């Protein structure tokens, strides 16, 4: 989710 | 004999203290005190006055269980951030410690979080509201047995099995800026449960909710995706939402209905594309709730707090069809609204890259499928 951190 | 579907509805509003002090982390981005900062600012406009209050339970592993597996939960009571060293295999095989970390208390905020959700179904299964409210619960993102997407207990599907209790058929729907996949997983191969979502697709998390994902065995057609694009407004949105839950209701007849409304669609979000303000969104909550059926209303996404405040604030105003005025009235959290500390907001500037021809071939589409129905 977080386009800031992983791929989530 | 006598009824017309009209008049106000009996709305149940559940909510505890504490879930505001749950915290995710140091720059994550899903953040509980949002729920808090709702509850205060409906207080002081007053709308405590017009629902009941309720402060939900801790929601028991059993209950939890109803769906997700025994080894998932009895991980989710054990894990805590002074253990982690010893759980690392564990840890990643549940999907727990990136997007959906270890924080203090995380089995008491799925316990907060599904309770809410679950209580509501029962009173609404009793036939003792018209409606439920749980700011708290929307989760739509956990899976039976691993987290996903801030989501660690689905306390949707827990609710919706509850309602299959008493009712033949349930419909979810989801404007959440994602896909429900959790939810459309559970009920997939069943009709028993229709799950319909709208949400941003393509290079997004979670990477489902394609259009041609309609349903497996018993349960084909029986799952409505609605793929959009960035920079949608509220017109665009209102224009397919109506007639889309429209003819839902008319070919697919449920008699309860769980509503979704994550506030990370709207303008400003800080992980969310779209371009829908606080009236656009809650335009969807009024189309639900003139079909007069028991609905239950729960969060979910939403990473702009001041906006997720702003928006299921409104929506509750609305379920209780309570006209409120912009001007927000003073509240512990009055300085997070600036500069122009008004409870609605307005859309950006940015392109709506869904066409209105875009649109209406993705609901004609739909509406093919949705003629599949007895
Ligand atoms: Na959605
Ligand atoms: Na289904
Ligand atoms: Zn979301």
């Amino acid at each position: 989710x977080n386009p800031e951190q992983x791929w989530g | 004999a006598y009824s017309q579907g009209g008049g106000k509805k009996k709305v149940c509003y559940y909510y505890d203290g504490d879930i505001g002090n749950y915290y995710y982390g140091q720059g994550h981005p899903m953040k509980p005190h949002r729920i808090r900062m709702t509850h205060n600012l409906l207080l002081n406009y007053g709308l405590y006055r017009k629902m009941e209050i309720y402060r939900p339970h801790k929601a028991t592993a059993e209950e939890m269980t109803k769906y997700h597996s025994d080894e998932y939960i009895k991980f989710l009571r054990s894990i805590r951030p002074d253990n982690m060293s010893e759980y690392s295999k564990q840890m990643q095989r549940f999907n727990v410690g990136e997007d959906c970390p270890v924080f203090d208390g995380l089995f008491e905020f799925c316990q907060l979080s599904t309770g809410g959700s679950v209580a509501g179904a029962v009173k609404l299964n009793r036939q003792q509201t018209d409606m439920a409210v749980n700011w708290a619960g929307g989760l739509h993102h956990a899976k039976k047995s691993e987290a996903s997407g801030f989501c660690y207990v689905n306390d949707i599907v827990l609710a919706i099995l509850e309602l299959l209790k008493y009712h033949q058929r349930v419909l979810y729907i989801d404007i959440d800026i994602h896909h429900g996949d959790g939810v459309e997983e559970a009920f997939y191969t069943t009709d028993r449960v229709m799950t319909v979502s709208f949400h941003k697709y393509g290079e997004y998390f979670p990477g489902t909710g394609d259009l041609r994902d309609i349903g497996a065995g018993k349960g084909k057609y029986y799952a409505v995706n609605f793929p959009m694009r960035d920079g949608i407004d509220d017109e665009s949105y209102g224009q397919i939402f109506k007639p889309i839950i429209s003819k839902v209701m008319e070919m697919y007849q449920p008699s309860a209905v769980v509503l979704q409304c994550g506030a990370d669609s709207l303008s400003g979000d800080r992980l969310g594309c779209f371009n829908l303000t606080v009236k656009g969104h809650a335009k969807c909550v009024e189309v639900v709730k003139t079909f007069n059926l028991p609905l239950l209303m729960l969060g979910g996404g939403g990473y702009t707090i001041r906006n997720v405040a702003r928006c299921w604030t409104y929506e509750t105003a609305v379920a209780l069809d309570c006209e409120i005025p912009n001007e927000l009235p003073y509240n512990d959290y009055f300085e997070y609204f600036g500069p122009d500390f008004k409870l609605h907001i307005s859309p950006s500037n940015m392109t709506n890259q869904n066409t209105p021809e875009y649109m209406e071939k993705i609901k004609q589409r739909l509406f093919e499928n949705l003629r599949m129905l007895p």
